[PDB]
C-alpha cells in the first residue's frame, strides 16, 4: 500500500517557535492528507485536513502545505496546549493508513 | 498488404487466457496455428499478442476469424486515435495505453486493438507490459464474477483496467502540476518554461485522447449491439462515468497550466527593461574609462604628463570621478 | 451532541472472538461512513476497517483482512467490529471514528475524521 | 438525453452524495412564513421541526445555510421528493447556472459574487433553488447573502411580496440576486480607474498581475452571466404550471436587466484591454530613453577608442616627428568628432 | 426630499417667463411665493428654477402641482442616469447638461430634469449659466412658432437646444481627435498617451451618458405621451434623429481615438528599431577595428611587420577597406 | 467574380429565379418516399417524379441536389404553392439563416460548413428546407451531406423516424446539421491548439496571417451560428399546426446543442484573441535569451579590459612598475573578478 | 466646419455651405414613349413650362451655388423650409423624407484619386413631385451617364415605365457608382499588403491611418444609404406605384453586399497594422543578434590583445618561443569556437 514517513520521529521545543512536522507518501497522494493530534488517554483530534484546510474550531496557529509528494505541519506560536503526537493520514485510496507519529514535547 | 507503423519491433509472444466456471487454462506460446482453433470453444477466450510489428501473424490471425482487412489496417496503423466500430460478427475497439516518467516528463503512448467476436476476445499489443494483470489475477483465482459471464465482461474487464491506469497517470500530472505551481510562481527558472511547455503538451495529448475514449464508451452502452447484451449495460455505463470524470481533471489541469504561461509571458517587458538597464549601466561607466586608460595609453612623445604631480595617480583619481559621478547619475535618476 | 460510544472490549483468549458495539448518537449512520481504527500500547494508530451503511461498501487492512468482519444496523444506529481468529498481536484501544467526503479535484477525493469514541481496550493474552 | 440516474463516480461508495466545495464552517436554518394577514420567522438546528412546511397553505421561505450537511440535503430532498440526481447537483459547486423544469419543482442553481477590494478577488458561491407548491427551498453554503431587503419586505409588509404566492418570492429571490451583479460592476469601475491612473504614472510588473486577475475575472463574469441569461430566458418563455402567467412580466424585466449587465461589462472588458497597450506603450518608452544614452555612449566612444588605438599602435615608423607632435591636435580631432556626434543626436532631437 | 448630491452650492435665483403675441411677461423672484401665474392655463408658462441647492422650493412647488414624492429624490439627486417617467398629472424626463474646457479636459455634467403639466413647462435647473438663452432670444424678438402652440412646443424647443449644445461639444471633441492625431502622426512625445486615453474615457462616459438618451427619446417620440398635441410630431422626431447622430459620431469618435494609441505604439516601436540601427552599426563597423588596434599594440621583440612599404598606412588602408566593405554590405540592406 | 468584386447581380430583369451561388455543374435528385413498413428510393435527375408525391399521405423527403436551373425551382414552387418572394430566397445563398412561417408550410434556410486542413479556409453550403403537408422539400448546390445516417435510418430501422410524420424528419435533419457543427467545432479546436503550439514554442513571419485567417473564420463561424438559436427557438417555442407538438423536446434538445455550440465559439474566439498578443511576449521572450548573453559576455568583459588598460598605458615611473609579482596579482584579482560576475549572474538569477 | 445652422434660427436657414461655385446650367429631359428633347439652357424659367407636362421630366441643377433660383424653385413647388434647408447644405447624412404631395431623398457621391489616395463626396438630391425628379448637383461632372444614354438611344424599358423608374435608374446609377469605388480600393489594399509583407517603411502607418479614416468616412456614409433604401421599400410612400417594389429589394440587397464588403476591407485594414508590427518586431530580434554575435566574438580577443599588451617588463610571452603567431592562433581558436556554438542555436 502507501507508507507515511513522518519526521522526525520525536521534537522538543519551547513556546512560541515554529514547529515544523513532515510526512512524505511512497508513491502519489493527491492532497488527500489529513493532520491528527492525541494527547495521552484521549482520542485523536482532527487538525488539517486536504493538506492546506483548517478544520473548523482549529486555531490559526496551525497551518499545512504540500509540495508534491512530502507534505509539512507548521505550528507558528508553540503553546502549551500543543505539545501531543501528531500523525498524517491518508485517504487517497480505499485501504488508508497512518505516519507512525511524532511527539513534541518542552525543550 | 499489412504495414505496421509504429517503433517497436524488439520483442513478441502470444499469451492466452481460457476460462469457465469450472476451470480455467492459459498458455503462453509463439505459434500462431496454436491459438488458431479457440474460436469455437464455448468458454471465453482471451487472447493476448505482444508483437504485431510481426505482419505475419496479425495478418494470419484476421483470415480465421474473418475481420474485415480495413481493421486489419488499422490494428497495425499505430498513429491513430481512440474508435470503436461494430460488425456483425465482431466488434473493433482501439485504445491508447499511457507510460510516464517522473524523472522525464515524456507521455508514452502503446496502442492496444480489442476485437470482440462471440465467445473469444482478441487483443493486440506493440510492446511487452499492460495494465490487465489485476484482470489476470481475478481470471486466475475467481476474484469476482468475470468467471460466470461471457466475453462481454471481459472486454469490460479490460476497460475497465485501462480507466484505472488513466487515473494513476492523472495522479502523477496532478503531482507535477503541485510541484510546477510553486516552481513557477514563487521563482524564475529557465528550466521551468521548458517544463511548463511539456506540461501543456502532455495535457494536450491526453485531451486529444481521453474524449475519443468517452465516446466509444457512450457508443459501448448507449446504442447496444448484439454482442454487448442487456446484463453488461449497467458496467458500461459505470466506465463511461469515469471517462467523463478523467476529462473534467484534464480540462482543470489545462486551465491552469495555461494561467501560469500567461502570467509568465505578461512578465517579460519590464524584465527586458532591467537587463538593458544593467547592460547600459555597464557600459557606460567602463567604456570613457577605457578611453581614459588608452589616450594615455598612445605612443606620444612631448606628453605634457611625463610626471606631473604624480600623474599616475592623478589619472586614477580622475578614473575615480567620472566613476563616481556616473553611478551617482543613475541614481538620481534610477535606473 | 453528536458522539460515538464503544462496548464490548474486553480481555479473550487467543484463537478467541469478540463483538465491538459502537453506538452513534445525534447523527444517522447511513449518511456517513464509519471507521475502526486500533492503537496498540505505545505503538501508533493503524487502520482497521470501514464501513458504508448505505451502499455496503466495506474495506480492511490486510492484518484483519478475512479474519475481521464489519458491519452496520440502521434500524439501531450502529456498526460492529466482528474480531475472530484472534491473535495476540491485535491486543489494542480500538477506536470508532466517523468521517466526511471532501472534493480535491474531479478524479480525485479524500476523507478526514471528525468525531472519535473513547475508546475500548481488548486484551488477547494468557 | 438521458435517464437522469447517479453519476456512479470512482474511489466513493456508490450510494454517496459529496459536498464539492471549501466552506464547512457554518450552519443554520432560517425559516420565513408569511401570509396577507399573519407572518413568522424562526431560527433552527434541527430539520425535523422545518419539514412540517412541505405541506401547507401559506407561502414559506426555508433556507439552508451549510450544504456540507449532505445529511440535511438528503433529509429535505427525501421529504420533498426531489430527485437524488438534484440533489447531487445542489451539492456540486463547480457548475453554471442552470434551469431545471420537474412535474412537480423547478431546480434553479445561481451564483453570487462577493468583490473584495483587497488583494482583488473574485469569490464565487452557489446558491440553489427549489419551488414547490407552496414552499421555496433555498440552499447556501456560507452566512451572508442579498437576500435582505425582501426579508425587510415580508416582516414589514412593504412591497406586493405578502399578497402572492411563492412564484413572487422565488421572482423576488432571483431579482435581489441579478440586481447585486450592479453592485459588482460598479464596484470594479472604481478599480480600472485606478489601474489606469496607476499605469499613467508608474509601470510595474504589479500593474500587470492586477490588470490580468481583472481580466480573467471579467471573463469568469461572462461565463456566468451567459448561463443566468439563458436561465432567466427559459423561465420567461416556457410558463411552467407552477409558475402563474401573471408573474412572467417580472421575470422579463429581469432578463431586461440582465441584458445592460453584460453590456457594461464588455465595455469594462475593452476599456481595460486598452490599459494595457498604454502599459506597453509607456514601458517601451522608457526602454527607448535607456536605450539611446546608451547608443549615445557607445557612438561617441566606439570610434574614439579605435583612434586612441591607432595612434597608440607601435611600429617601427611613426607620424609623431611632423605636425608640431600632433598630440593637441589629435586631441582637437578627438573633441571635434565627439562634438559632431552630439549636435548630429540633438538634430534628430534625440533626448 | 431634503437628501440630493448637488455638488456645487451657491445663491439661488428664480426666473418666470410667460409669453403671447399680445402680451410680454417676464418676472424674477428668490422665491415662489408667485404661484398665481401657475395653473393659470391661458398662456404657456415658463419658469427657471435656477438652482436646487435648497430643496424648500423644490419641495413647495411639487405640493402646488404634482408631486409623487418619489421622484422628487430623482429630481433632487444629479447623481441619476437620464431616464423617463409617465406618472400621472406631468412628465417626467432626466436629462443631462456637458461643459468642455479645452485647456483642462475635464466634462462637468450637470444634471438636469423637465415635468410638464398641464400648459405649464416646470423647468427646473442646476446651476447659474444655462445654453437654453436661444430660446428666450426667440422669445424676446418675437419670431418662430412659439407664441401660437398649446405649451407642447417649448419642451421639443428645450431638447433643441441640448442637441445643439451638444452638436457643438462633439464639433469641439472632433477639433481635440484632429489635434491629438497630427500629434501622434508627425510630432509624438510623452505625455500624447495621457492626453489620448483622456479623450477616450470623455468618450466613453459621453456615450453612457448619450446611449439612454436615444432610447428614452425613442420611448418619448414612438409611445406619444398624452399631453401632446400631435401638430408637430415631426419635430419630436428630428430631435430623435438628431440623437441618433450624435451617438453615431460618438461611436466614430472612439473608434478614431482606439486607433490613435496604437498608431503611437507602432511609432516608439520604431524608434527602438532605428535606436538598434545606430547601436549596431557603430559597434560592428569599430569593435574589429578597434581590436586589429589593439592587437598590432602588440609589443614582444620580434615583429614581422617592420618595412614591407611601412605597415603603418598599410594597416589603415585595411582598417579602411574593411569598413567601407562592412558599411556596403549594410547598404544592400537598407540598414544604413 | 468572388466576394470582394461585386460586378455580378447588377443588370437582370426581374420577375426569374437569378442563381448567387458560385456551384453550376451537379444536378441530382433523390426522393425516400418511406413509410411504416416500405420506403421508396428513386435516384432520378428529371422533375416530372418528384411531383406525383405532393398529395401522398406517407412521409416523403425530396431532395434537389444542384439549383442552378432555374425552370426546376419554379416549377416545384408552383407546384407546392410556395410563395414567389421565397423561391430567390432558396435561390439566395449569401443571406443569413432564417425561418419564415407560413399558413401551410414553413420556410427554413440554413448553412453547412466544411473545413479544409491543406488550406485553413473555411467553405459554406447554403440549404433550404420546406415543410410542406407532409413532405420535406431540400435544395442544395452541391452534392454531399450531412445526412446520410439520416438516410442510413429510413432505409435501416435504426429509430422511430419511420413511424413519425415528415416534422421528425425536419427535426433529424436539423439535428445531423448541429452534430455536424460539433465536429466541425472539434476540427477548429484541432487547427487553435496546434496554431497555439507554433505561437508558444517557435514564431516566424507566416504565423500571424494563419492567426488573423482564424479569428475571420471564428467570426463568419459566430454571425452563423447567432442566427440559428433563434431559428430553433422559433421552431419549438411556438410551434406552428404544422409541427405535431410530440416534437418539442426533439427541437428543445437541438436548441441545448446550439447554446453548447455558441460556448465553444466564444471560448475559441478569446483564445484565438490571445494567440497575437502572446505572439509579442514569446518574441520579446526570445530577445530576452540574446539580451541575457550579451549582457553576461559584456559584464565580464569591460572591466577586465579596462584594468587591462590602465595596467597597461605608458608613461614614466609606474608605482606598479619594477615589480616581479604584479603580473600573477593582476591575473589573479581578474579571475575573481570574473568569477564573481559569473557567479553573480548566470549561477543565481540568469 | 459643420453645426452652423443648429445655432441661430431654428424653424429654417437659406444658405449653401459648399466649395464649389465655378458652374452653373440647366439640363432637362421630358421623355415619353414616342418623344425625344433635351436642350441646355442657362434661363431659370425656361425650366418652369415644362414641369406642366404629363410626361416625366428630369430636370438637372448642376453647381447649385445660387441660393435665389433654389428659393424660386422651392417655392413654386411649395417646398415645406425643412427640406428646402436641407437641400442647401451639404454635410447631411443620407436620409428619405415622405411628404403628402413629394418625397425627399438625400445621397453622396464619390470619387477617388489612385495617386493622393483621398477620398471626396458630393452631394446630390432626389425629389420627385407630380411627374417630374429634381437634380441638384455640387459640380459639373457626374457618373450618371448610363441613364442619359439609355434615354437617348431607347435602351430598356425606361421609356414605357413612369418617372419612378427613373429614380430607380438613378439609384441604380449610384450604388453602380460606390461598386467602382470599392473595386477601386481593393487594389491599393491588395498592394498595400504586398508592400507591407516585403517591404516595411515609416511610411506604412501613416497610409494605414489615412486608409483606416478614408474606410471609416465610406461607412459612414454607406450605412444612411442603406437605412435610405430600407425606409423606401417597407415604408411604401403613395408616390412610388406597383410593378416596381422587386426593382428596390434588388438595390436593398446590393447595399446589404456592399456593407459587408466595406466591413471585410475594415477586417482587413485593422490586421495589417498587426502583421506590420510583428514584422519589425522580427527585425528588431535579428539587429540585436547580429550584433550580440559581433560583440561576443570580439571583446575577449581585446582582452586577449589587452593582458599582454600591457607595459611589464616580466611577461615570458616576451620572447617565449615566436609568441605573436603563438597567440594569433589562440585567438584563431577562440574565434572558432565560438562561432560554432552559433549556427547550432540558430543565430
Ligand atoms: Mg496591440
Ligand atoms: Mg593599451
Ligand atoms: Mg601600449
Amino acid at each position: 500500500d502507501i507508507q507515511m514517513t513522518q519526521s522526525p520521529s520525536s521534537l522538543s521545543a519551547s513556546v512560541g517557535d515554529r514547529v515544523t512536522i513532515t510526512c512524505r507518501a511512497s508513491q502519489s497522494v493527491s492532497s488527500a492528507v489529513a493532520w491528527y493530534q492525541q494527547k495521552p488517554g484521549k482520542a485523536p483530534k482532527l487538525l488539517i485536513y486536504s493538506a492546506s484546510s483548517l478544520y473548523s474550531g482549529v486555531p490559526s496557529r496551525f497551518s499545512g502545505s504540500r509540495s508534491g509528494t512530502d507534505f509539512t505541519l507548521t505550528i507558528s506560536s508553540l503553546q502549551p496546549e500543543d505539545f501531543a503526537t501528531y500523525y498524517c493520514q491518508q485517504s487517497s485510496s480505499s485501504l488508508i493508513t497512518f505516519g507512525q507519529g511524532t511527539k513534541v514535547e518542552i525543550k | 498488404t499489412l504495414v505496421y507503423t509504429g517503433k517497436y519491433r524488439e520483442d513478441f509472444e502470444i499469451e492466452v487466457m481460457n476460462y469457465s466456471i469450472e476451470e480455467f487454462r492459459e498458455f503462453k506460446t509463439t505459434d500462431v496455428e496454436s491459438v488458431l482453433p479457440f474460436r469455437d470453444s464455448s468458454t471465453p477466450t482471451w487472447i493476448n499478442i505482444t508483437g504485431i510489428h510481426r505482419t505475419d501473424v496479425v495478418q494470419r490471425v484476421g483470415e480465421f476469424f474473418g475481420i474485415h482487412p480495413l481493421v486489419l489496417e488499422d490494428i497495425l496503423n499505430v498513429h491513430q486515435r481512440p474508435k470503436v466500430e461494430f460488425f456483425e460478427n465482431y466488434v473493433f475497439i482501439v485504445l491508447k495505453m499511457f507510460t510516464y516518467d517522473k524523472n522525464l516528463h515524456e507521455l508514452e503512448s502503446e496502442q492496444v486493438s480489442l476485437i470482440l467476436t462471440k465467445n473469444c476476445v482478441l487483443m493486440f499489443q506493440e510492446k511487452i507490459g499492460d495494465v490487465f494483470d489485476p484482470v489476470r489475477e481475478r481470471i486466475r483465482y475467481n476474484r469476482g464474477i468475470i468467471r460466470k459471464k461471457r466475453a462481454d465482461y471481459l472486454l469490460y474487464s479490460l476497460i475497465d483496467a485501462l480507466v484505472d491506469d488513466y487515473f494513476v497517470l492523472l495522479e502523477k500530472i496532478d503531482d507535477e502540476i503541485d510541484v510546477l505551481e510553486e516552481e513557477v510562481l514563487e521563482r524564475p527558472e529557465k528550466e521551468t518554461v521548458q517544463r511548463t511547455h511539456q506540461l501543456k503538451r502532455n495535457l494536450v495529448e491526453l485531451r486529444k485522447t481521453i474524449w475519443p475514449l468517452r465516446e466509444v464508451l457512450s457508443s459501448l452502452y448507449r446504442d447496444v449491439p448484439p454482442l454487448i447484451e442487456k446484463e453488461t449495460v449497467p458496467y458500461f455505463r459505470d466506465v463511461y462515468d469515469h471517462t467523463i470524470q478523467i476529462a473534467d481533471t484534464v480540462e482543470t489541469f489545462r486551465d491552469i497550466v495555461s494561467g501560469l504561461l500567461d502570467v509568465y509571458l505578461s512578465s517579460v517587458s519590464n524584465k527586458t527593461n532591467e537587463v538593458m538597464k544593467v547592460l547600459t549601466i555597464i557600459a557606460t561607466i567602463f567604456m570613457p574609462l577605457t578611453f581614459i586608460a588608452g589616450i594615455y595609453g598612445m605612443n606620444f612623445e612631448y606628453m605634457p604628463e611625463l610626471r606631473w604631480k604624480w600623474g599616475y595617480p592623478v589619472v586614477l583619481a580622475v578614473m575615480g570621478v567620472i566613476a563616481v559621478i556616473m553611478v551617482v547619475y543613475f541614481k538620481k535618476k534610477k535606473w | 451532541e453528536v458522539q460515538l460510544v464503544e462496548s464490548g472490549g474486553g480481555l479473550v483468549q487467543p484463537g478467541g472472538s469478540l463483538r465491538l458495539s459502537c453506538a452513534a448518537s445525534g447523527f444517522n449512520v447511513s449518511y456517513y461512513s464509519i471507521h475502526w481504527v486500533r492503537q496498540a500500547p505505545g505503538k501508533g494508530l493503524e487502520w482497521v476497517a470501514s464501513i458504508s451503511s448505505s451502499s455496503g461498501s466495506t474495506s480492511y487492512a490486510d492484518s484483519v483482512k478475512g479474519r475481521f468482519t464489519i458491519s452496520a444496523d440502521t434500524s439501531k444506529n450502529t456498526a460492529y467490529l466482528q474480531m475472530n481468529s484472534l491473535r495476540a498481536e491485535d491486543t489494542a484501544v480500538y477506536y470508532c471514528a466517523r468521517s466526511y467526503w471532501y472534493y480535491i479535484w474531479s478524479y480525485s477525493y479524500g476523507n478526514a475524521m471528525d468525531y472519535w469514541g473513547q475508546g475500548t481496550l481488548v486484551t488477547v493474552s494468557s
